[PDB]
Protein backbone atom coordinates (compact mmCIF):
# COMPACT_ATOMS: atom_id res chain seq x y z
CA UNK A 1 0.00 0.00 0.00
CA UNK A 2 2.34 2.58 1.29
CA UNK A 3 5.63 3.04 -0.08
CA UNK A 4 8.04 5.80 -0.63
CA UNK A 5 10.20 5.98 -4.13
CA UNK A 6 13.41 8.56 -4.40
CA UNK A 7 14.74 9.38 -7.63
CA UNK A 8 17.32 12.27 -9.21
CA UNK A 9 20.35 11.18 -7.36
CA UNK A 10 23.41 11.05 -9.71
CA UNK A 11 27.26 11.97 -10.29
CA UNK A 12 27.47 16.27 -10.39
CA UNK A 13 30.47 18.29 -9.87
CA UNK A 14 31.43 20.83 -6.71
CA UNK A 15 29.25 23.85 -6.90
CA UNK A 16 26.15 22.05 -8.89
CA UNK A 17 23.38 20.47 -8.12
CA UNK A 18 20.73 18.42 -7.64
CA UNK A 19 17.12 17.75 -7.23
CA UNK A 20 16.36 14.34 -5.06
CA UNK A 21 12.46 13.44 -5.52
CA UNK A 22 10.67 11.65 -2.67
CA UNK A 23 7.01 10.22 -4.41
CA UNK A 24 5.07 8.67 -2.15
CA UNK A 25 2.20 6.15 -2.90
CA UNK A 26 -0.97 5.62 -0.49
CA UNK A 27 -0.64 8.49 1.58
CA UNK A 28 -1.05 12.38 0.60
CA UNK A 29 2.42 13.90 1.71
CA UNK A 30 1.20 17.04 2.99
CA UNK A 31 -0.51 15.58 5.94
CA UNK A 32 2.72 13.87 7.58
CA UNK A 33 6.24 15.16 9.19
CA UNK A 34 8.96 14.42 6.65
CA UNK A 35 12.50 13.71 7.60
CA UNK A 36 15.70 13.35 4.93
CA UNK A 37 18.98 11.96 5.84
CA UNK A 38 22.38 10.89 4.43
CA UNK A 39 24.66 8.09 4.96
CA UNK A 40 28.27 8.10 3.64
CA UNK A 41 30.66 4.87 4.15
CA UNK A 42 31.73 4.51 7.19
CA UNK A 43 29.73 7.15 8.56
CA UNK A 44 26.52 7.24 10.90
CA UNK A 45 22.89 7.93 9.21
CA UNK A 46 23.08 12.32 9.21
CA UNK A 47 19.82 13.91 9.93
CA UNK A 48 19.62 16.58 7.14
CA UNK A 49 16.17 18.08 6.87
CA UNK A 50 12.90 18.18 7.93
CA UNK A 51 9.09 19.25 7.09
CA UNK A 52 6.05 19.73 9.09
CA UNK A 53 2.67 18.10 8.12
CA UNK A 54 0.00 20.38 7.19
CA UNK A 55 2.28 23.17 6.78
CA UNK A 56 5.42 24.44 4.80
CA UNK A 57 7.88 25.01 7.98
CA UNK A 58 11.13 23.74 7.32
CA UNK A 59 13.94 23.07 9.33
CA UNK A 60 17.99 22.18 8.26
CA UNK A 61 21.28 20.41 9.54
CA UNK A 62 24.06 23.64 9.96
CA UNK A 63 25.98 21.52 7.53
CA UNK A 64 23.24 22.30 4.76
CA UNK A 65 21.43 25.23 5.65
CA UNK A 66 21.18 27.31 3.25
CA UNK A 67 22.26 24.97 0.66
CA UNK A 68 19.27 22.63 0.94
CA UNK A 69 15.59 23.61 0.56
CA UNK A 70 12.43 21.06 0.70
CA UNK A 71 9.06 21.42 -1.24
CA UNK A 72 6.18 19.97 -1.84
CA UNK A 73 4.44 19.18 -5.35
CA UNK A 74 0.75 18.33 -3.99
CA UNK A 75 0.00 17.58 -7.29
CA UNK A 76 2.53 15.09 -7.80
CA UNK A 77 2.18 13.68 -4.57
CA UNK A 78 5.61 14.22 -4.10
CA UNK A 79 8.63 15.70 -1.70
CA UNK A 80 11.69 17.59 -3.49
CA UNK A 81 14.98 18.33 -1.79
CA UNK A 82 17.10 21.24 -3.92
CA UNK A 83 20.54 20.53 -3.28
CA UNK A 84 22.64 23.41 -4.26
CA UNK A 85 26.42 24.03 -4.05
CA UNK A 86 26.94 20.88 -3.81
CA UNK A 87 30.64 19.72 -2.04
CA UNK A 88 32.62 16.47 -1.92
CA UNK A 89 31.64 15.84 1.46
CA UNK A 90 27.99 16.25 0.66
CA UNK A 91 28.75 12.66 -1.02
CA UNK A 92 26.29 9.79 0.89
CA UNK A 93 23.30 7.82 -0.17
CA UNK A 94 20.32 10.04 0.66
CA UNK A 95 16.94 8.99 2.34
CA UNK A 96 13.60 10.29 3.02
CA UNK A 97 11.74 9.09 6.06
CA UNK A 98 7.86 9.59 6.71
CA UNK A 99 6.29 8.36 10.21
CA UNK A 100 2.54 6.59 8.90
CA UNK A 101 1.29 4.48 12.00
CA UNK A 102 4.95 3.45 11.70
CA UNK A 103 8.28 4.51 9.57
CA UNK A 104 8.46 4.49 5.98
CA UNK A 105 11.82 5.07 4.22
CA UNK A 106 12.63 5.38 0.33
CA UNK A 107 15.35 3.39 -1.03
CA UNK A 108 17.64 5.72 -1.14
CA UNK A 109 19.28 7.39 -4.07
CA UNK A 110 23.35 8.15 -4.69
CA UNK A 111 24.87 11.37 -4.76
CA UNK A 112 28.27 11.59 -5.77
CA UNK A 113 30.38 14.81 -6.14
CA UNK A 114 33.29 15.54 -8.14
CA UNK A 115 35.91 17.72 -8.57
CA UNK A 116 38.85 18.11 -10.62
CA UNK A 117 39.94 18.34 -14.31
CA UNK A 118 38.44 15.66 -17.32
CA UNK A 119 40.47 16.35 -19.74
CA UNK B 1 8.00 6.06 54.26
CA UNK B 2 9.36 8.42 51.41
CA UNK B 3 7.23 9.21 48.49
CA UNK B 4 7.71 6.92 45.25
CA UNK B 5 9.03 9.99 43.18
CA UNK B 6 11.67 8.33 41.63
CA UNK B 7 9.67 6.00 40.07
CA UNK B 8 8.05 9.53 38.19
CA UNK B 9 11.51 11.04 37.58
CA UNK B 10 13.90 8.09 36.63
CA UNK B 11 11.34 5.97 34.39
CA UNK B 12 13.08 4.55 31.65
CA UNK B 13 10.42 5.41 29.18
CA UNK B 14 8.32 8.52 29.59
CA UNK B 15 4.61 8.67 27.78
CA UNK B 16 3.41 10.86 24.67
CA UNK B 17 2.05 14.13 25.68
CA UNK B 18 -1.37 12.93 24.38
CA UNK B 19 -1.36 9.78 26.10
CA UNK B 20 0.13 11.24 29.69
CA UNK B 21 0.76 9.90 32.61
CA UNK B 22 -0.68 9.78 35.95
CA UNK B 23 1.02 8.74 39.21
CA UNK B 24 -1.11 9.59 42.42
CA UNK B 25 1.20 10.30 45.44
CA UNK B 26 -0.20 9.44 49.11
CA UNK B 27 0.70 8.45 52.20
CA UNK B 28 4.30 9.38 52.61
CA UNK B 29 7.02 11.65 53.27
CA UNK B 30 8.08 14.05 50.18
CA UNK B 31 11.36 16.02 50.58
CA UNK B 32 10.37 18.67 47.73
CA UNK B 33 13.89 21.09 48.69
CA UNK B 34 15.52 17.94 47.31
CA UNK B 35 14.17 17.86 43.52
CA UNK B 36 13.66 22.13 43.59
CA UNK B 37 17.19 22.33 44.41
CA UNK B 38 18.33 19.89 42.10
CA UNK B 39 20.07 21.62 38.98
CA UNK B 40 19.23 18.83 36.72
CA UNK B 41 16.17 20.52 36.52
CA UNK B 42 16.04 23.30 34.24
CA UNK B 43 12.42 24.26 34.52
CA UNK B 44 10.92 24.13 37.98
CA UNK B 45 8.01 26.66 38.46
CA UNK B 46 5.00 26.48 40.79
CA UNK B 47 2.16 28.38 40.69
CA UNK B 48 -0.32 29.57 43.68
CA UNK B 49 2.51 27.90 45.95
CA UNK B 50 6.22 28.58 47.34
CA UNK B 51 8.61 25.67 46.27
CA UNK B 52 10.60 26.90 49.18
CA UNK B 53 7.56 26.31 51.52
CA UNK B 54 6.60 22.72 49.54
CA UNK B 55 8.45 21.06 52.74
CA UNK B 56 5.84 23.06 55.32
CA UNK B 57 2.37 21.61 53.84
CA UNK B 58 0.33 18.49 54.11
CA UNK B 59 -2.00 17.58 51.51
CA UNK B 60 -4.73 14.68 51.06
CA UNK B 61 -3.03 13.23 47.49
CA UNK B 62 -0.14 14.91 45.08
CA UNK B 63 -0.56 14.08 41.63
CA UNK B 64 2.81 13.48 39.51
CA UNK B 65 1.70 13.50 35.44
CA UNK B 66 4.49 13.04 33.44
CA UNK B 67 5.11 13.35 29.55
CA UNK B 68 7.54 14.12 26.61
CA UNK B 69 7.03 17.17 24.52
CA UNK B 70 9.92 19.20 22.15
CA UNK B 71 11.90 22.22 23.84
CA UNK B 72 9.87 24.98 22.27
CA UNK B 73 7.08 23.69 23.62
CA UNK B 74 7.90 23.14 27.42
CA UNK B 75 6.14 26.99 27.93
CA UNK B 76 3.37 25.58 27.08
CA UNK B 77 3.18 24.03 30.33
CA UNK B 78 1.42 26.58 32.21
CA UNK B 79 -1.33 28.46 33.09
CA UNK B 80 -3.13 30.68 30.26
CA UNK B 81 -1.28 28.67 27.78
CA UNK B 82 -2.66 27.95 23.79
CA UNK B 83 -1.18 26.18 21.62
CA UNK B 84 -1.00 22.54 19.91
CA UNK B 85 0.03 20.95 23.10
CA UNK B 86 -1.81 22.95 25.92
CA UNK B 87 -5.04 22.99 23.20
CA UNK B 88 -4.44 19.29 22.20
CA UNK B 89 -2.67 16.92 24.43
CA UNK B 90 -2.26 18.20 27.54
CA UNK B 91 -4.07 21.54 29.78
CA UNK B 92 -3.80 22.97 33.10
CA UNK B 93 -6.11 25.25 34.61
CA UNK B 94 -6.30 28.92 35.11
CA UNK B 95 -6.00 28.45 38.89
CA UNK B 96 -3.37 25.96 39.00
CA UNK B 97 -1.87 25.05 42.07
CA UNK B 98 1.46 22.89 41.63
CA UNK B 99 4.64 22.96 39.70
CA UNK B 100 5.77 22.19 36.52
CA UNK B 101 9.43 20.28 36.11
CA UNK B 102 11.10 19.85 32.94
CA UNK B 103 14.54 18.81 31.54
CA UNK B 104 16.38 18.30 28.42
CA UNK B 105 16.08 14.31 27.85
CA UNK B 106 17.97 14.33 24.26
CA UNK B 107 19.91 11.59 26.07
CA UNK B 108 17.72 9.49 26.85
CA UNK B 109 14.83 9.96 24.06
CA UNK B 110 16.45 10.74 20.98
CA UNK B 111 17.25 7.99 18.86
CA UNK B 112 19.66 7.83 14.92
CA UNK B 113 17.54 8.07 12.32
CA UNK B 114 14.76 9.23 15.05
CA UNK B 115 12.66 7.21 18.04
CA UNK B 116 9.37 7.30 16.47
CA UNK B 117 7.40 6.36 19.84
CA UNK B 118 6.79 10.01 20.83
CA UNK B 119 3.27 11.37 19.74
CA UNK B 120 1.32 14.34 20.12
CA UNK B 121 -2.31 14.89 18.73
CA UNK B 122 -2.48 17.67 15.75
CA UNK B 123 -6.03 18.18 15.39
CA UNK B 124 -8.94 18.09 17.75
CA UNK B 125 -13.21 19.62 17.83
CA UNK B 126 -12.59 21.26 21.03
CA UNK B 127 -9.65 22.50 23.06
CA UNK B 128 -9.05 19.72 26.13
CA UNK B 129 -10.32 21.01 29.60
CA UNK B 130 -7.94 21.08 32.23
CA UNK B 131 -6.35 17.95 33.38
CA UNK B 132 -8.15 16.07 30.37
CA UNK B 133 -6.60 12.96 29.01
CA UNK B 134 -8.03 12.02 25.08
CA UNK B 135 -6.09 8.75 23.55
CA UNK B 136 -8.60 8.75 21.21
CA UNK B 137 -7.10 8.33 17.06
CA UNK B 138 -11.16 9.17 15.42
CA UNK B 139 -10.59 11.04 12.03
CA UNK B 140 -10.43 14.31 11.77
CA UNK B 141 -13.03 16.27 10.21
CA UNK B 142 -11.03 19.31 8.92
CA UNK B 143 -13.67 20.63 6.44
CA UNK B 144 -17.46 20.68 5.43
CA UNK B 145 -17.38 16.75 4.60
CA UNK B 146 -17.93 13.92 7.39
CA UNK B 147 -15.17 11.35 7.37
CA UNK B 148 -16.87 8.10 8.09
CA UNK B 149 -13.62 6.68 10.16
CA UNK B 150 -11.79 7.21 6.75
CA UNK B 151 -8.22 9.20 6.33
CA UNK B 152 -9.08 11.50 2.81
CA UNK B 153 -9.51 15.18 1.75
CA UNK B 154 -10.05 17.28 4.93
CA UNK B 155 -10.03 13.85 6.75
CA UNK B 156 -6.71 13.16 9.00
CA UNK B 157 -5.23 11.02 11.23
CA UNK B 158 -5.03 13.31 14.20
CA UNK B 159 -1.20 12.09 15.95
CA UNK B 160 1.81 13.14 14.79
CA UNK B 161 5.22 11.76 15.69
CA UNK B 162 8.57 14.15 17.09
CA UNK B 163 10.64 11.63 14.96
CA UNK B 164 13.35 12.64 18.03
CA UNK B 165 16.56 12.65 16.33
CA UNK B 166 19.84 13.54 18.65
CA UNK B 167 21.27 16.40 15.93
CA UNK B 168 17.53 18.25 16.29
CA UNK B 169 18.26 22.09 17.72
CA UNK B 170 16.90 22.42 21.29
CA UNK B 171 13.74 23.54 20.54
CA UNK B 172 13.29 19.78 18.36
CA UNK B 173 15.02 18.04 21.00
CA UNK B 174 12.96 16.16 23.74
CA UNK B 175 11.73 17.55 26.98
CA UNK B 176 10.57 14.84 30.27
CA UNK B 177 7.85 17.10 32.11
CA UNK B 178 6.22 16.25 35.10
CA UNK B 179 3.43 18.44 36.87
CA UNK B 180 2.76 18.28 39.94
CA UNK B 181 -0.17 18.92 41.30
CA UNK B 182 -1.51 19.24 45.45
CA UNK B 183 -5.08 18.69 46.37
CA UNK B 184 -6.48 19.25 49.64
CA UNK B 185 -9.69 17.39 50.72
CA UNK B 186 -11.89 17.06 53.19
CA UNK B 187 -10.49 13.82 53.74
CA UNK B 188 -6.81 13.73 55.58
CA UNK B 189 -3.63 15.22 54.34
CA UNK B 190 -1.26 12.00 54.10
CA UNK B 191 1.35 13.57 51.62
CA UNK B 192 3.72 16.40 53.97
CA UNK B 193 7.32 17.41 54.47
CA UNK B 194 9.75 16.52 56.20
C1 LIG C 1 16.82 9.36 40.40
O1 LIG C 1 18.14 8.79 40.16
C2 LIG C 1 19.24 9.54 40.69
C3 LIG C 1 20.50 8.78 40.33
O2 LIG C 1 20.31 7.37 40.43
C4 LIG C 1 19.08 9.73 42.20
O3 LIG C 1 20.15 10.52 42.71
C5 LIG C 1 17.74 10.39 42.50
O4 LIG C 1 17.56 10.55 43.91
C6 LIG C 1 16.61 9.54 41.91
N1 LIG C 1 15.30 10.09 42.24
C7 LIG C 1 14.84 11.28 41.85
C8 LIG C 1 13.46 11.64 42.32
O5 LIG C 1 15.50 12.04 41.13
Amino acid sequence: QVQLVESGGGLVQAGGSLRLSCAASGFPVYSWNMWWYRQAPGKEREWVAAIESHGDSTRYADSVKGRFTISRDNAKNTVYLQMNSLKPEDTAVYYCYVWVGHTYYGQGTQVTVSAGRAG
Amino acid sequence: NLCPFGEVFNATRFASVYAWNRKRISNCVADYSVLYNSASFSTFKCYGVSPTKLNDLCFTNVYADSFVIRGDEVRQIAPGQTGKIADYNYKLPDDFTGCVIAWNSNNLDSKVGGNYNYLYRLFRKSNLKPFERDISTEIYQAGSTPCNGVEGFNCYFPLQSYGFQPTNGVGYQPYRVVVLSFELLHAPATVCGP
